[PDB]
């Protein structure tokens, strides 16, 4: 009775998950990562666009789902 | 009233947490026999004292085809039917028969908890632990030697709940 | 893996359920599915919606 | 043959099942039985017909 | 063991033995967080 086979391998070594994460949340004292971090009266033109695309993508710190980046220091916005 | 014959305390559940709550003395259960002379009195009074004894007495003493779980099931290990299974060439289409595997399936359907609990009580452990309590002598000791766990607003470790924070 | 995770058989996996009953009010309806989950299968009811 | 052929018991020999759930769309219609063959019987498929 | 560590204590300060990576465009990733 062991289901190791059943879990994607890393390489000679089942890639089990931390036993310590089992949903618990509720309204206050219960937080989650991934914030809600964010005619033209005004013609600039140019920040604006570049501010659009800003607006429609993202940049955070526990995103370290793969790579933070070669060399290195530990940072914020944790 | 009697420091010998004592209206015994009863204690107080409190479901939620499953410890016991303060207790007191029994107050629906009285019996009314002001109007009684002393032949009445005092054969009530004997009765309370049988009562009494049997309080005491009664706590100190007394402290194939598995039925799963309440509708049985039956057991085959080697009951595969399909022995076909689909490679290259063929294609199963429907199929399934719900058959519990022995070791596998049962074992891991009727494994307990992984660790043991710790805490509260449940209602009938409660019930057969705390029976009425008989105080014999109320509180003939000097201050701290009181029996605390009839005060429903005391904790065991901070002594005096204050009420209200 | 490769083994114990996934029915070789045929197998659905967007099931479609029709309203076996149905009900009308002059401001509110009622509608009654008779949800199947067969053997061998688990249903996630995150995944369901009318 | 005398015996071991017909039951005595009262035994339907026709039966007809209800839809339990529809559909009539614009270019379909959908139509779902819940087939049963009671015990001591045998249904040859080639007799039913919708 | 290495003297060539920032030490942030007199302990040495070392990151996990599997460190080494990897990532194909594929979705071969679409994996997990860093916890």
């Amino acid at each position: 009775i062991n289901f190791a086979s059943l879990a994607p391998r890393h390489g000679s070594r089942p890639f089990m998950g931390n036993w310590q994460d089992i949903g618990t949340s509720n309204m206050s004292g219960g937080a989650f990562s991934w914030g809600s971090l964010w005619k033209a009266w005004n013609s600039s033109t140019g920040q604006m666009l570049r501010d659009k695309l800003k607006e429609q993508n993202f940049q955070q710190k526990v995103v370290d789902g793969l790579a933070s980046g070669i060399s290195g220091v530990v940072d914020l916005a944790n | 009233m009697s420091k010998e014959i004592p209206t015994p305390y009863m204690w107080s559940y409190q479901p939620q947490m499953g410890l016991a709550a303060g207790a007191a003395q029994d107050y629906s259960t009285r019996i009314n026999y002001m109007s009684a002379g002393p032949h009445m009195i005092s054969r009530v009074n004997g009765i309370r004292a049988h009562r009494n004894r049997i309080l005491l007495e009664q706590a100190a003493i007394t402290t194939l085809t598995i039925r799963g779980r309440g509708i049985q099931l039956n057991d085959e290990s080697v009951s595969s039917s399909l022995g076909l299974r689909p490679d290259g060439t063929f294609q199963i289409g429907g199929a399934g028969r719900p058959s519990f595997t022995p070791r596998q399936a049962i074992l891991t359907l009727q494994t307990s908890s992984s660790e043991p609990r710790s805490g509260g009580i449940g209602t009938l452990q409660f019930i057969e632990e705390f029976v009425p309590s008989v105080y014999f002598n109320p509180f003939s000791g000097p201050p701290g030697h009181y029996p605390d766990q009839f005060i429903p607003n005391f904790d065991a470790v901070k002594d005096s709940a204050d009420g209200y924070d | 893996p490769t083994h114990d995770v996934t029915t070789d058989r045929s197998q659905r996996l967007t099931l479609r359920f029709i309203p076996v009953d149905r009900e009308d009010t002059a401001y509110s309806y009622k509608a009654r599915f008779t949800l199947a989950v067969g053997d061998n299968r688990v249903l996630d009811m995150a995944s369901t919606y009318f």
